[PDB]
């Protein structure tokens, strides 16, 4: 936060709004909610938010913000982007023409009422599911055909009490669509919410084939890409007086850590055999205990479901009955899940084994299984002391759960903490022994029972980040003779 | 949209098909111009080695 | 309703300089734009 | 090596992977830079000027690099970013970067409140860096609204950023001149009758300059009337540069329209003033020559 000439009796005087100005800025969706006692609300000048009474110094700060129309084009260009989406995969998606409707130059802050932003014209005819959320899979695409669709864009500017964007996407579909002023050249559309304020988006309406994948990436690029968008988050940085520090602006992760689940599954070593020679010259081994590693990073939460040898008895041969034994097993673990840990996606490492587990997941069929294009050093979970000896003497096949973040997320993120773990994992999965030696430095470095790692300081955390980092580019040399970014966090 | 199904539609849904509707009528134009035959036979039996 | 008179210090805008430098109780900018009623007008009149 | 190298021979040859790389490795040289140094701009500046129509598909990825450091909280590498921004300048827009060139228009028309004179002065530098390229009728701000924002800089009583400003101004009033009202360019008189006391001459070689171009824009008889009265102050390096306006505004607009009233200011009683007007001669005899 922001670290001669002589003057007028009245500038040597009389207080800086200037700081006043961008506290209220700061603030601003507390000291603006919609929830109030009396207040008689009123819609600022050239845009859409509401006031509920007459705060000049805050009406100030947002009408600077939305100067020279920036609210709708704002408007312009997120419908623009829109249309050139539409431009292009026409092919794909049986669009025979694309329709821009000639704008009223007012509908973006009319805000009980719609004109439509996009008609879509077929080719021949798609066939239409009822109204969902874009975040919700399940969609038949059977109630009606239409070659008129409608797409709607509605710009919000929420505040503390209410910025839910589902529900008002909903709310605002349901009645736009079931009114009697609102000119829809069709009985069919969608309607794409963005809420300014808080950057969120969302949608409902009636969907038809390719229609979800299509916006749901064209949304989270304009989100991120769209000019007019970055100026409008400009002048906010700059009304405020913020300043980054992180230089370089610190793939799917900034997919993964959301509040979402998503699951990391290792199975490439649940069947393990340990090998030994005889008087005989031939080498007997014998097989040894096993686990399915389930992670959630953005929870730290491991499932070790380890495997017994148990099941060795007469299946016949060891891998695709072990594809077998993962699948049921996950099934099992979905069905036993409480409804607010219920898995959403879940990437293993066997791109082989997601068939087997594909079917065996219909009980359960919301989940979007992949296999990852990032393996993660699990297999390094093998070499650590507790999980290791755990396995190797357990004797009933059974589950356990440990926090692999020990204390970490009261002062770093799930982000972070991800971060530092692919270090670790990588660590044992590249030396192990410089491992040992980097993360435990001080003689007296202690470990708390619970603890997978020892409790260190800030300090030395960022200075032993560099340090295994180091290690894993000076092995990758050793053994060989953006890019440091995907090598510490898995394939490429 | 069809060789078989294109006279199946009028120069309105003609152009429905690609909705081009100022070029659907030259298109039916087109269509017409292009030869094209149906025809009626009758098999009679002669004796099982001719049938006329 | 419409709110209709945004709060522009007249002599900053014309004259780039207002007397009362932070104190001024209004906007300080000098940005000529369309205004919420001159679209409005001139689009019907058209 | 690299920028030696490529400034030598052209960057013919230079294939699709190599160049990639090299765009990135250059990409991280500039931010990594820890140094006050010419080393890493130079180097930019030679690469894409031989990459020359090569660099279109990297125009998103450099920018937003330079953008994200023209957050930054330390004044320093703002102040580079402004710079690498000045550097590209021309291939920003050769290469059609209509969101993109447009963008760095409009955001440094944000960035024009700065209170560091070092930012300040290299986004004016910028600011001009881009009007060369882009002409006036088609820049992103209209200078309908920039000239009116420059004039409050004028007074920022620093070295650089005064030296940038009075560039800028000299640049639109030389060729933009019309997007501007007469009035403007009265008040922008009167504040350029106080630069002529900046210790550096690079600055008061460009005031001179462009009241000249003023002169041009608009009639020369307003614009002499408030240089009498100057002369009329003391410390003579403010006479001695009036002086040399004087005669730079005769020299543009015809000497019979300038000659009547300075001769007849001849008659004003005092010293100062009188020899104002015999140095004005000088300059003027020496400027129209034949
Ligand atoms: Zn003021």
């Amino acid at each position: 936060w922001e670290k001669w000439k002589k003057l007028t009796n009245a500038q040597r005087s009389g207080l800086n709004q200037i700081p006043n100005r961008r506290f209220t800025l700061w603030w601003s969706p507390t000291i603006n909610r919609a929830n109030v006692y009396v207040g008689f609300q009123v819609q600022l000048d050239l845009t859409g938010i509401f006031m509920h009474g007459k705060i000049p110094t805050l009406k100030i700060s947002l009408i600077q913000i939305f100067r020279a129309h920036l609210w709708q084009k704002i408007h312009e260009s997120i419908v623009m982007d829109l249309c050139q989406v539409f431009d292009q995969e026409l092919d794909a998606l049986e669009i025979e023409t694309v329709q821009k409707e000639t704008i009223h130059p007012r509908k973006s802050y009319k805000m009980n009422s719609s004109c439509a932003d996009i008609l879509l014209f077929a080719s021949y005819k798609w066939n239409v599911s009822r109204p969902s959320l874009l975040a919700d899979s399940k969609d038949v695409m059977d109630s009606t055909t239409t070659q008129k669709y409608w797409i709607d864009i509605q710009l919000r500017w929420g505040d503390y009490d209410s910025h839910d964007i589902e529900r008002y996407a909903r709310a605002k579909f349901l009645d736009y669509t079931t009114d009697n002023m609102s000119i829809y050249p069709s009985p069919t559309g969608v309607l794409i919410a963005i809420d300014l304020a808080y950057n969120l988006h969302s949608a409902y309406g009636n969907w038809f084939p390719g229609s979800k994948p299509l916006i749901q990436q064209a949304m989270a690029k304009i989100m991120k890409a769209n000019p007019a968008l970055y100026v409008l988050r400009e002048r906010i940085r700059k009304g405020l007086q913020l300043y980054s520090s992180e230089p370089t602006e610190p793939q799917n992760y900034g997919e993964l850590f959301s509040n979402q689940i998503i699951w990391f599954v290792d199975d490439t070593n649940v069947y393990r055999v340990t090998i030994h020679k005889t008087f005989e010259g031939n080498l007997t081994t014998k097989p040894i205990n096993g686990a399915i590693f389930i992670f959630n990073p953005r929870t730290g939460q491991l499932f070790l479901k380890i495997i017994h040898t148990s099941v060795w008895a007469g299946q016949k041969r060891l891998g695709q009955l072990a594809k077998w034994k993962t699948a049921e097993e996950v099934a099992a673990l979905i069905r036993s899940l409480p409804v607010e840990e219920q898995p959403k996606q879940i990437i293993v490492t066997r791109k082989g084994m997601l068939d087997p587990l594909e079917v065996h997941l219909l009980d359960f069929p919301n989940i979007v299984i992949k296999g990852s294009e990032l393996q993660l050093p699990f297999q390094a979970c093998l070499k650590v002391e507790k999980f290791g000896d755990l396995i190797l003497k357990a004797t009933e096949p059974q589950m356990v759960l440990f926090n692999l973040y020990d204390d970490w997320l009261k002062t770093i993120s799930s982000y972070t903490a991800f971060s530092r773990l692919i270090l670790i994992l990588r660590a044992l999965h590249v030396n192990n022994d410089r491992a040992k030696v980097i993360l435990k430095p001080d003689k007296t470095t202690i470990t708390e029972p619970h603890h997978i790692w020892p409790t260190l300081t800030d300090e030395e955390w960022i200075k032993v980040e560099v340090q295994l980092k180091d290690l894993i580019l000076a092995d990758y040399g050793k053994k060989n003779n953006s890019e440091i970014r995907d090598i510490i966090l898995g394939m490429e | 949209f069809p060789f078989e199904r294109l006279y199946d539609l009028n120069h309105n849904e003609i152009g429905e098909l690609i909705r081009m509707p100022k070029m659907g009528k030259t298109i039916h134009k087109y269509v017409h111009l292009f030869p094209k035959l149906e025809l009626s036979v009758h098999l009679q039996p002669i004796t099982r080695s001719t049938l006329k | 309703r419409w709110d209709y008179q945004p709060d522009i210090c007249k002599d900053y805008k014309e004259t780039g300089f207002c007397g009362f430098g932070d104190s001024c109780k209004f906007l300080h900018d000098r940005s000529d734009y369309k205004h919420g009623w001159q679209i409005e007008r001139e689009l019907d009149e058209g | 090596t690299i920028e030696k190298i490529m400034g030598n021979l052209g960057a013919a040859d230079i294939d699709h992977k190599l160049e990639e790389q090299l765009i990135d490795g250059i990409l991280y040289a500039f931010q990594e830079q820890t140094t006050e140094d010419s080393v890493m701009l130079n180097g930019f500046g030679t690469v894409v000027n031989a990459l020359g129509k090569r660099v279109k598909p990297y125009l998103p990825q450099i920018c937003g690099t330079v953008l994200w450091r023209l957050n930054n909280k330390s004044a320093k590498v703002r102040q580079q970013a402004a710079d690498l921004i000045s550097r590209t300048a021309v291939v920003m827009k050769t290469c059609q970067e209509e969101k993109l060139m447009g963008h760095l228009g409009v955001v440094l028309y944000e960035y024009l409140g700065e209170e560091y004179p070092e930012v300040l002065g290299s986004i004016l530098g910028a600011l001009k860096a881009i009007v060369n390229v882009i002409g006036m009728h088609k820049m992103t701000p209209p200078i309908k609204d920039l000239l009116p924002r420059l004039t409050p800089i004028l007074k920022n009583r620093h070295e650089k950023v005064q030296e940038n400003c009075i560039d800028l101004v000299g640049r639109i009033a030389d060729r933009g001149a019309e997007y501007v009202s007469a009035r403007e360019w009265m008040r922008i008189c009167f504040e350029l009758l106080e630069l002529l006391k900046a210790h550096k001459k690079a600055i008061r070689r460009a005031t001179v300059n462009t009241f000249g171009y003023i002169a041009k824009a608009i009639g020369p008889h307003d614009v002499l009337a408030t240089l009498l009265n100057n002369l009329k102050v003391q410390e003579r390096q403010n006479r001695v540069c009036t002086t040399v306006a004087i005669a730079i505004v005769a020299e543009t607009c015809s000497p019979f329209t300038v000659l009547p009233a300075l001769m007849n200011e001849y008659r004003v009683p005092e010293l100062n003033v009188q020899n104002g007007v015999l140095k004005s001669l000088s300059f003027l005899f020496e400027y129209i020559g034949e």
